[PDB]
Formats: C-alpha cells, structure tokens, sequence
C-alpha cells in the first residue's frame, strides 16, 4: 500500500499545493494517487524553490511516471547544479532509464546538458553508448540528432581526432552494409563526408564518393535514399550529370550495373535522364520523359511531373 | 479536375521491389504494404457509382469521430498522464477537429475551454502544458493555447481574447528570453532548440502583433540551414564558430519540413532588408511530392525517406505542399494549373485506411493496426481538408487587404528588450503591421478547385495553410489584435 507524503515525517514541514485548474476544466486526467500526491508536493517545493536531496528524489519519482514532464526535468537539472551532484552518476541513471523504456525529447536533451557540462576531454565512451543504443533502434530520429550534436560540439573544442573521425566512417559504412535503405545512416554519411567543417573534399575524394554512391545504386537500384544522395552530391559540388549518365541509362530502359526483382524503369533514373537533358539544353527531350513519368511510370506524381514538363514546353 | 490525380483503385498496386536485397526496412515496408492494400481490397471504391455489394463503405463517419472526441473531452483515464505536459494540444486537437467536422460547441462548453486555457497562462508570459502553478511556459502549448482561443473564444470579457491582448508584452518578453544569438529558440527555460519552437513562436507573434526586428534577427538563417541535401528540413542547424557556417543536424522530416516551410513563409511578409534568407523552394517541393506513397500503400504520406506512411503526415507533408508551391511560383516570377500532389489518393488514404473500422470507437489513426487518437484525428482531418480544397495565397487578395488596412488603429506597440531592437520609426512599424496582417489573410479557396472524393457528404471545412485553423476563425481573431474589425 502507498504511504501518503502527508503522513511521512520527512515531509511534515511541507504544505502541499493543489493543481490550479480553475472551475470545471476540459480534458482533465484522472491522475493516480501516487502522481497527484507527488505533484502536490512538487508544486510546493518548486514554489518555495527548495534545492535539496528530497527535492531531487521527488523529481526522479515524477519523471519515472511521466518522462515527458519538461518542468520537472528543468527543475531536476537545477538541483543537480545547485547541489553540485555527480554528473557522471546522473548519466548512469539515464542509461537505466533507456533500459527501463523511459524515453522522450526530455531524456535526450537532459543527456546533452549533462555532456555539455561534464565536457569530457574525450567523448569516445558517450559515442560508443550512442552506437549501441542505435543497433536495436537504427532510425531513432532523436538519437541521430544527438550524435550530430555530440560530434559537432566536441569538434569545435578540437577534441575529435582523425582516428576518431575514421572509425566513425567505418561504423557508418557498417550501418549501411547492414541496411542500405537506412536513410538516417545516409544522412550521417553526408555529415561525415560532405557537410562537416573537417570533411575531406579533394578531387579524388569526390571521385571515391561517386564510386561508393554508384555501387550502392547498383546494389539496390530502387533505393530512394541512394538516388537522393546522388542528386544532392552532384548539386552540392556543381558536378555535371552527363558524364555519369552511362551508369544510370540502363535503369531507364565508374561502376556499371551488374539483379532479380528489378522492374524497369526506375522513376528516379528517369528524373536523372530528364535533368541531364536540361543540362544539355534539350528541353523537348526532357519534356518527353517528364510526360512518360506523368502518364506511365510514376503516375502517383502525375501532376508534379506534368508541372515539370510544362516548365520545358 | 482529376486528370492528373489518378485514384488508387485505377492504378496497379505492386510491392516496392526488393532488388534481391532483403533488409529490415523492406521487411517492415512489405508488412505495411500488406496491411493497407488488403484493407483497400476489402473496401468499396469511393469514386464508384455502383458501390459494390459486400464491400465496406468508405464514407467519412463524422458522427463516430464526433463521439470519439466527445468521450475523452471531459475526462481522460490515468494512462493519459504521459500527455499531462501537453493538455493544450488535447484541447487543440479536439476543437480544431470539431471545427473541420462542422460540429458546434455550445457557449457553456466554449467558456470552459477558455477558462481551462487561461489558467495555463503565466503572468511572466506564455502558456505551459498545465496550470501556471504546475508547469513553466513552453512555445508549443503557447501555440496550441492561442489557436484554441481563436477557435473557442470571443471578444467579450469572458472570451479570453482580452486576456491575450493584455498579455502581449509578457508573451513577447518570454519569446525574447527563448531567443538564441544564432537565430534558434529554446522551447522553454533550459529546453531544446528546434524549428517547431520557431514555427509556434512565429504563428503567435504574427497573430498578436508582437513582431519586432530583434525577435527575428538570424531566425531566417537558422531555418534556411535546416534544409538537407534531400530538400526537406531537419529539426535544427548547428552554428560552427558570427558563425562561419551552419550545418543541418539530422534527416529531412515531414514535421520539421512543415515547421520550416511555414516559418519561412511567415518571415517573407516581414519587410526587413535582405530578409528572409532564401530556401531552395524547388528542392522542398520535390521532397514533399516524393513522400506520397505508392498505390499499394494507399497514397498516404510518409515522414522521411524509406520509412512508413502515416495518416498524420497528411497535414505535415500535405499541408506543406501549397506553401512550397507558392514559394516556387514566387521564384519563377522573380526571373520572368494541375495539382502538385495526388489530391484524390490522399483523400482515399484518409477515408479507406485512416478511419477506425465502422461501428466502434471512431477516430482516425496512423495506419491500419494502430489505435486511433486525438492527435491523428486532428492531423488526418487537417490533411484531408488540404486535399479537398484548393487553397492558394492570392496576390490580389493581399492587395485588397493593403487597401482596406487602417494603420491609425492598433494595440500598443511592444517595448523591445534592447533599446535599438524595435522598428526604426512609426512609418516602418505601420508598414510592417500592414504586410504581416495582409499576407496572413492572403489564403483563399480557389473557385472550381474543390475535389470531394466520395461525394459531398464527405466534405469538411477549409483549414488555412501555415496556421492550421479555419479561415473563419483566423480572420476575426487576427482582426481583433490588429484592431481591423
Ligand atoms: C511519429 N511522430 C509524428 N509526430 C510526432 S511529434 O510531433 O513529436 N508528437 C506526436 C507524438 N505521438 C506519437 C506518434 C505520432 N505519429 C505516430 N506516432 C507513434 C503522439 C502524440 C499524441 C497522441 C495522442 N492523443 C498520439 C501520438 C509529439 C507531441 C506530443 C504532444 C504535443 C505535441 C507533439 C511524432
Ligand atoms: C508544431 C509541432 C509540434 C510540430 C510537430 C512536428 C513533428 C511532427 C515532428 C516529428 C517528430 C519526430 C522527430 C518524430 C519521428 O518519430 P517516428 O520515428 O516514430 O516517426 P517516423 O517513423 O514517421 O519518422
Ligand atoms: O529550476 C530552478 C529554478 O529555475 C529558476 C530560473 O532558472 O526559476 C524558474 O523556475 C521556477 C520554478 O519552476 C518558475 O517560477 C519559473 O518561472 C522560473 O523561471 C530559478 O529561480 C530556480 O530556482
Ligand atoms: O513493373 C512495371 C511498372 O508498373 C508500374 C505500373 O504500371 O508501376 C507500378 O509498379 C511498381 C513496382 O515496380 C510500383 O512502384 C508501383 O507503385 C507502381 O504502381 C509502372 O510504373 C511500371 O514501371
Ligand atoms: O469534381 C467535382 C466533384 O464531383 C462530386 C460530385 O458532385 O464528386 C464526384 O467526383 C468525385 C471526385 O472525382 C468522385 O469521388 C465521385 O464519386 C463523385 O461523384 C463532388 O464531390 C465534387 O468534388
Ligand atoms: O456517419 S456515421 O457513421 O458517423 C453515423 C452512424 O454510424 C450511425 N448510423 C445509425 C445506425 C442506426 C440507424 C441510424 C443510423
Ligand atoms: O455528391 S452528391 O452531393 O451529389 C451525393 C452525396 O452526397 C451522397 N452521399 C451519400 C448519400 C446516402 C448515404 C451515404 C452518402
Ligand atoms: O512566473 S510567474 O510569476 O508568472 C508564476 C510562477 O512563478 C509559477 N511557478 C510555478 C511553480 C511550480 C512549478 C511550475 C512553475
Ligand atoms: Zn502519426
């Protein structure tokens, strides 16, 4: 049975404060006895701005019942800093939260704040934790964004070595080997190879990247991720489409095509062919493939491809 | 009207090809393709005259959805505690859904809605996810509360709009406390930085006439740098050290693309010099249309490349389409019509796949096999509204608005935090007020643009792009705060 906090001698001096809903509120929640009682005392603690161990314990009680309570998380971080608590211990508690399936924007943001403040000389162990976290949940948006922040923040401090960058690309390649249709891993690749300030972008480096993209396309021709990356790559580095066209042309009927269950044509291969015609100032030929996309090969987007066609004609 | 918007039933449904390369993504995709296509096979074609015998009827079950919303509007079970920090959203999802469904709330219930939300308003500025004595202000419930007051409130003393007017200075100050030098906003004190905050803040600031130069500084740069190589937008951009360069921090996602496109659009009506920094409109349009699923997945939208279709993206991605389209139109005119997405297929997804099975709880859902909820009810319907009606931003309507604007009428100007943070003078402030107000009311329903799949009984009301409230709510609300009534 639950022992009310009004009966606990540790809380005897605190007068609980009720939720101020006003008269007859809409969307009221039938809070459990535990949650209501905890919030009544949290309202009191926070109003008087108490920074104590019991207050810290109360915040943990609440976020376990409601991991999304942003007010309580904000108060918890204030408690950690005021009381000069071990930030490393709090990180381990956050690891326990993930294992116990307690998750939200708030937990990940809490981790970010902890790591910002700890500010380790080498963030390798946190990077490792993130990798392990991604394995069973390989497309978790928040986890991927946090990985971006971590490398971005710590790189500005000059704390990411070339070896560390190297092993990150290795890890990213393995994620794409395990699932070439993981768009999150393609996005990570873009950061590592193109967008990050330290990205290696010599002429042979761009050559290597094109080989990788084309090989990915030949492996999985219907992979929208690979096509989007190709198109984004060529556009970002102002590279002509025509010289690469021989590698794409077979999918409309440098590494070349070799695959069973590959019906032709591939819609995005046609978009490539069309844009390569526009590059050559061949607007009529471009309109013809847009028309084919509109009427025959990608009819879901009939209106869009017609729009693109009318842009030429 | 439907020449370039083919019905799902008129197209060949085939799985996404494997290329003999199995992966976890394809396993999940094939499973979803089966769930959706089988329901389509069980359901009568909404477009047919001879609605075939034995098949499920796909008509919009408006009364079932009204009941679903009514049943949890006055009491929520203990399990909803996970949304205790989001109660203004529960209000918004309900009252906006009812608006779309054409169901009126009586004045007594509206008064309750107003009262509930006003208790979420803290004196220091902004709304939180619960009462002011329980939760701190947050940009997201601020948007949800403000929009809900536009829907359920009025201009009388118990109507709530008066309270918003008096809170204008404090809400502005809360917005300024959230501001970061790089142009991002934290969602709350010690909170995360992302483009959802920017969107929510920009809507509220536009509606309440509290836009200043200092509020907007670098905001355009932050948003613009969220655009990824894919054409859509991520949650945030990182400023590499004023900054030497800004880099997107994640995948293009439907939710963040909606927020970014809408934020950008709101910024284009502020007459500041070299503002806003441009986005790649064509790439954003391309990304938007590419997220519409294949016939086998019912022509609903997915939120990111190689993920699964979901009814809520009908609003997030679908509702971004008219905004992206207008931006593309403006760019082409700056150098110098069929639908841009399949308006019919999207309606078919909603009617056939996103509705709860008949004779049950009602409500709309993510996809077959998923429980309906308030969030999906609201966003499915908002998307359905965008597909049903041809909403365009009209330059001639904006011009008409400019001609009727009265600059001698208005609420007191907000006092900037920094002495030079305001408008240079009164003329430039009034020109800004005019532009912001006139453009906010620029969205019109195109004559002859209506397509109601399954017949006129499926028709719901017209939501406004960017704001996501009915035009009949937006007009008197914004007119009140700009004194243009
Ligand atoms: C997959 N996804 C799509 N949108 C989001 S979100 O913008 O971050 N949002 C929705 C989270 N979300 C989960 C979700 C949405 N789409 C599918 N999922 C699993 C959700 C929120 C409320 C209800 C109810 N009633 C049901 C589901 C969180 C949120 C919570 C409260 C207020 C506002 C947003 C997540
Ligand atoms: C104004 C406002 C609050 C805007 C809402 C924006 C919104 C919809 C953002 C999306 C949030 C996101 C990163 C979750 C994806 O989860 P998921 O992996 O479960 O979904 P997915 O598989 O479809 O990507
Ligand atoms: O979280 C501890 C608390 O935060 C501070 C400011 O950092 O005050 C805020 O938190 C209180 C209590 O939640 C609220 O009144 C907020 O409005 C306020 O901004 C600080 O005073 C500290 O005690
Ligand atoms: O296989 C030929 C292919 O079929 C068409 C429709 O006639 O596309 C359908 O089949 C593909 C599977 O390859 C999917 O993308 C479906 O969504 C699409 O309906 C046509 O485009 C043609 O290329
Ligand atoms: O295009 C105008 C359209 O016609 C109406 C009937 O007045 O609906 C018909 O057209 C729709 C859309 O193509 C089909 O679903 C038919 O079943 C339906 O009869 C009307 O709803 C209006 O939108
Ligand atoms: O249009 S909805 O599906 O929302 C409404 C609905 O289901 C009610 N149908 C009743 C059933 C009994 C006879 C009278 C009509
Ligand atoms: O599109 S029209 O207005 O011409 C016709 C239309 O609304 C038909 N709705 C039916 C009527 C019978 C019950 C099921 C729904
Ligand atoms: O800032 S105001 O004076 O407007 C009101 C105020 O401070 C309320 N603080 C509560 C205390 C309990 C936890 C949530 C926040
Ligand atoms: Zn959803």
């Amino acid at each position: 049975t639950y022992i009310p906090m009004s009966q606990r001698r540790s809380w005897a001096d605190v007068k609980p404060i009720m939720q101020d809903d006003g008269p007859n509120p809409v969307v009221p929640i039938m809070y459990s006895e535990e949650y209501k009682d905890a919030m009544d005392y949290f309202r009191a603690i926070a109003a008087k701005e108490e920074k104590s161990e019991r207050a810290l314990e109360l915040t943990e009680i609440i976020v376990r019942m409601n991991p999304a309570h942003y007010t309580v998380w904000q108060y918890r971080f204030s408690l950690l800093t005021s009381l000069n608590k071990s930030l490393e211990d709090e990180l381990r508690l956050m690891n326990e939260f993930a294992v116990q399936n307690l998750k939200s924007y708030q937990v990940w943001h809490h981790r970010l704040l902890l790591l910002d403040r700890i500010s380790p000389q080498d963030p390798v162990s946190e990077i490792e934790y993130i990798h392990g976290s991604l394995l069973p949940d390989p497309k978790n948006y928040h986890t991927w964004a946090y990985l971006h922040w971590l490398y971005s923040h710590f790189s500005t401090l000059g704390r990411i070595s070339e070896a560390q960058w190297g092993s990150e690309l290795d890890w990213c390649n393995e994620m794409l080997r395990v699932d070439g249709r993981n768009n999150s891993a393609w996005g990570w690749r873009w950061y590592l190879r193109v967008s990050r300030p330290g990205a290696e972008t010599s002429s042979r480096s761009l050559q290597d990247e094109l080989i990788y993209i084309l090989k990915s396309i030949h492996l999985i021709p219907h992979n929208v991720s690979a096509w989007n990356y190709l198109r984004g790559f060529l556009k970002h580095f102002s590279l002509p489409l025509v010289p690469i066209l021989p590698a794409i042309l077979p999918y409309t009927a440098f590494p070349m095509p070799s695959p069973e269950d590959t019906p032709l044509p591939v819609p995005l291969a046609l978009e490539y062919l069309a844009d390569s015609f526009i590059e050559q100032n061949r607007v009529d030929d471009a309109a013809k493939v847009f028309e084919k996309l509109s009427s025959e090969y990608d009819q879901m987007r009939a209106g869009y491809w017609e729009f693109r066609r009318r842009e030429c004609a | 009207a439907t020449e370039f918007t083919p019905s799902v039933y008129s197209l060949v449904s085939k799985p996404l090809p494997s290329n003999s390369r199995p992966s976890a993504t394809l396993d999940e995709q094939a499973e979803t393709e089966d769930l959706i296509s089988q329901l389509f096979d069980l359901t009568a074609d909404p477009n047919a005259l001879v609605s075939e015998h034995g098949k499920r009827y796909s008509g919009l079950r408006k009364q079932e959805h009204t009941q679903f919303l009514a049943s949890s509007f006055f009491q929520l079970p203990g399990k909803f505690v996970s949304l205790d920090a989001s109660r203004p959203w529960l209000v918004f999802w309900t009252v906006h859904s009812l608006d779309l469904l054409g169901v009126a709330l009586d004045q007594g219930t509206k008064d309750r809605v107003v009262s509930t939300l006003l208790h979420f308003l803290s004196p220091k500025g902004g709304f939180g996810g619960g009462p002011a004595n329980s939760q701190i202000p947050h940009l997201l419930p601020t948007y949800a509360s403000v929009c809900s007051l536009a829907i359920a409130g009025n201009d009388s003393s118990t109507g709530g709009w008066k309270d918003l007017a008096a809170a204008r200075q404090s809400i502005y100050e809360f917005f300024m406390r959230c501001k970061r030098p790089d142009g991002g906003f934290v969602v709350c004190e010690g909170g995360e930085v992302d483009v959802r905050g920017t969107y929510c803040l920009l809507v509220v600031a536009t509606l309440l006439d509290i836009i200043t130069p200092e509020l907007l500084h670098n905001v355009d740069k932050f948003v613009s740098a969220c655009q990824t190589y894919e054409g859509g937008f991520a949650c945030a951009s990182f400023p590499f050290p004023e900054p030497s360069c800004r880099v997107s921090m994640a995948e293009a996602h439907g939710g963040y693309t909606s927020c970014s496109l809408n934020s950008h659009f709101l910024l284009t009506s502020v007459p500041l010099p070299s503002f806003p920094l441009s986005i790649d409109a064509n790439a954003a349009l391309r990304w938007t249309v590419l997220q519409q699923g294949e016939p086998i997945e019912g022509g609903g939208f997915r939120g990111r490349t190689n993920k699964l279709v979901d009814g809520c993206y009908s609003w997030w991605v679908g509702g971004g389409a008219p905004v992206a389209e207008e931006l593309v139109r403006r760019e082409k005119s700056r150098k110098v019509i069929p639908p841009i997405f399949n308006r019919v297929a999207l309606q078919e997804f909603t009617l056939v796949a996103a509705q709860q099975d008949p004779g049950s709880t009602g409500g709309l859902r993510d996809k077959p096999g998923k429980r309906p909820d308030q969030y999906h009810t609201c966003n499915n319907l908002s998307g359905l509204s965008i597909a049903q009606h041809k909403m365009s931003h009209s330059p001639s309507t904006v011009s008409s608005n400019r001609l009727k604007f009265d600059a001698s009428k208005g609420l007191p100007a907000v006092k900037p935090v920094a002495p030079g943070g305001g408008w240079k003078n009164e003329d430039e402030r009034q020109n800004a007020r005019r532009e912001i107000w006139a453009n906010a009311l620029g969205w019109i329903e195109e004559e002859g643009g209506e397509i109601i799949v399954g017949g006129k009984d499926n028709r719901i009301n017209t939501t406004t792009p960017v704001f996501n409230i009915l035009g009949l709510r937006l007009k008197p609300f914004i007119n009140y705060f700009y004194c243009q009534e």
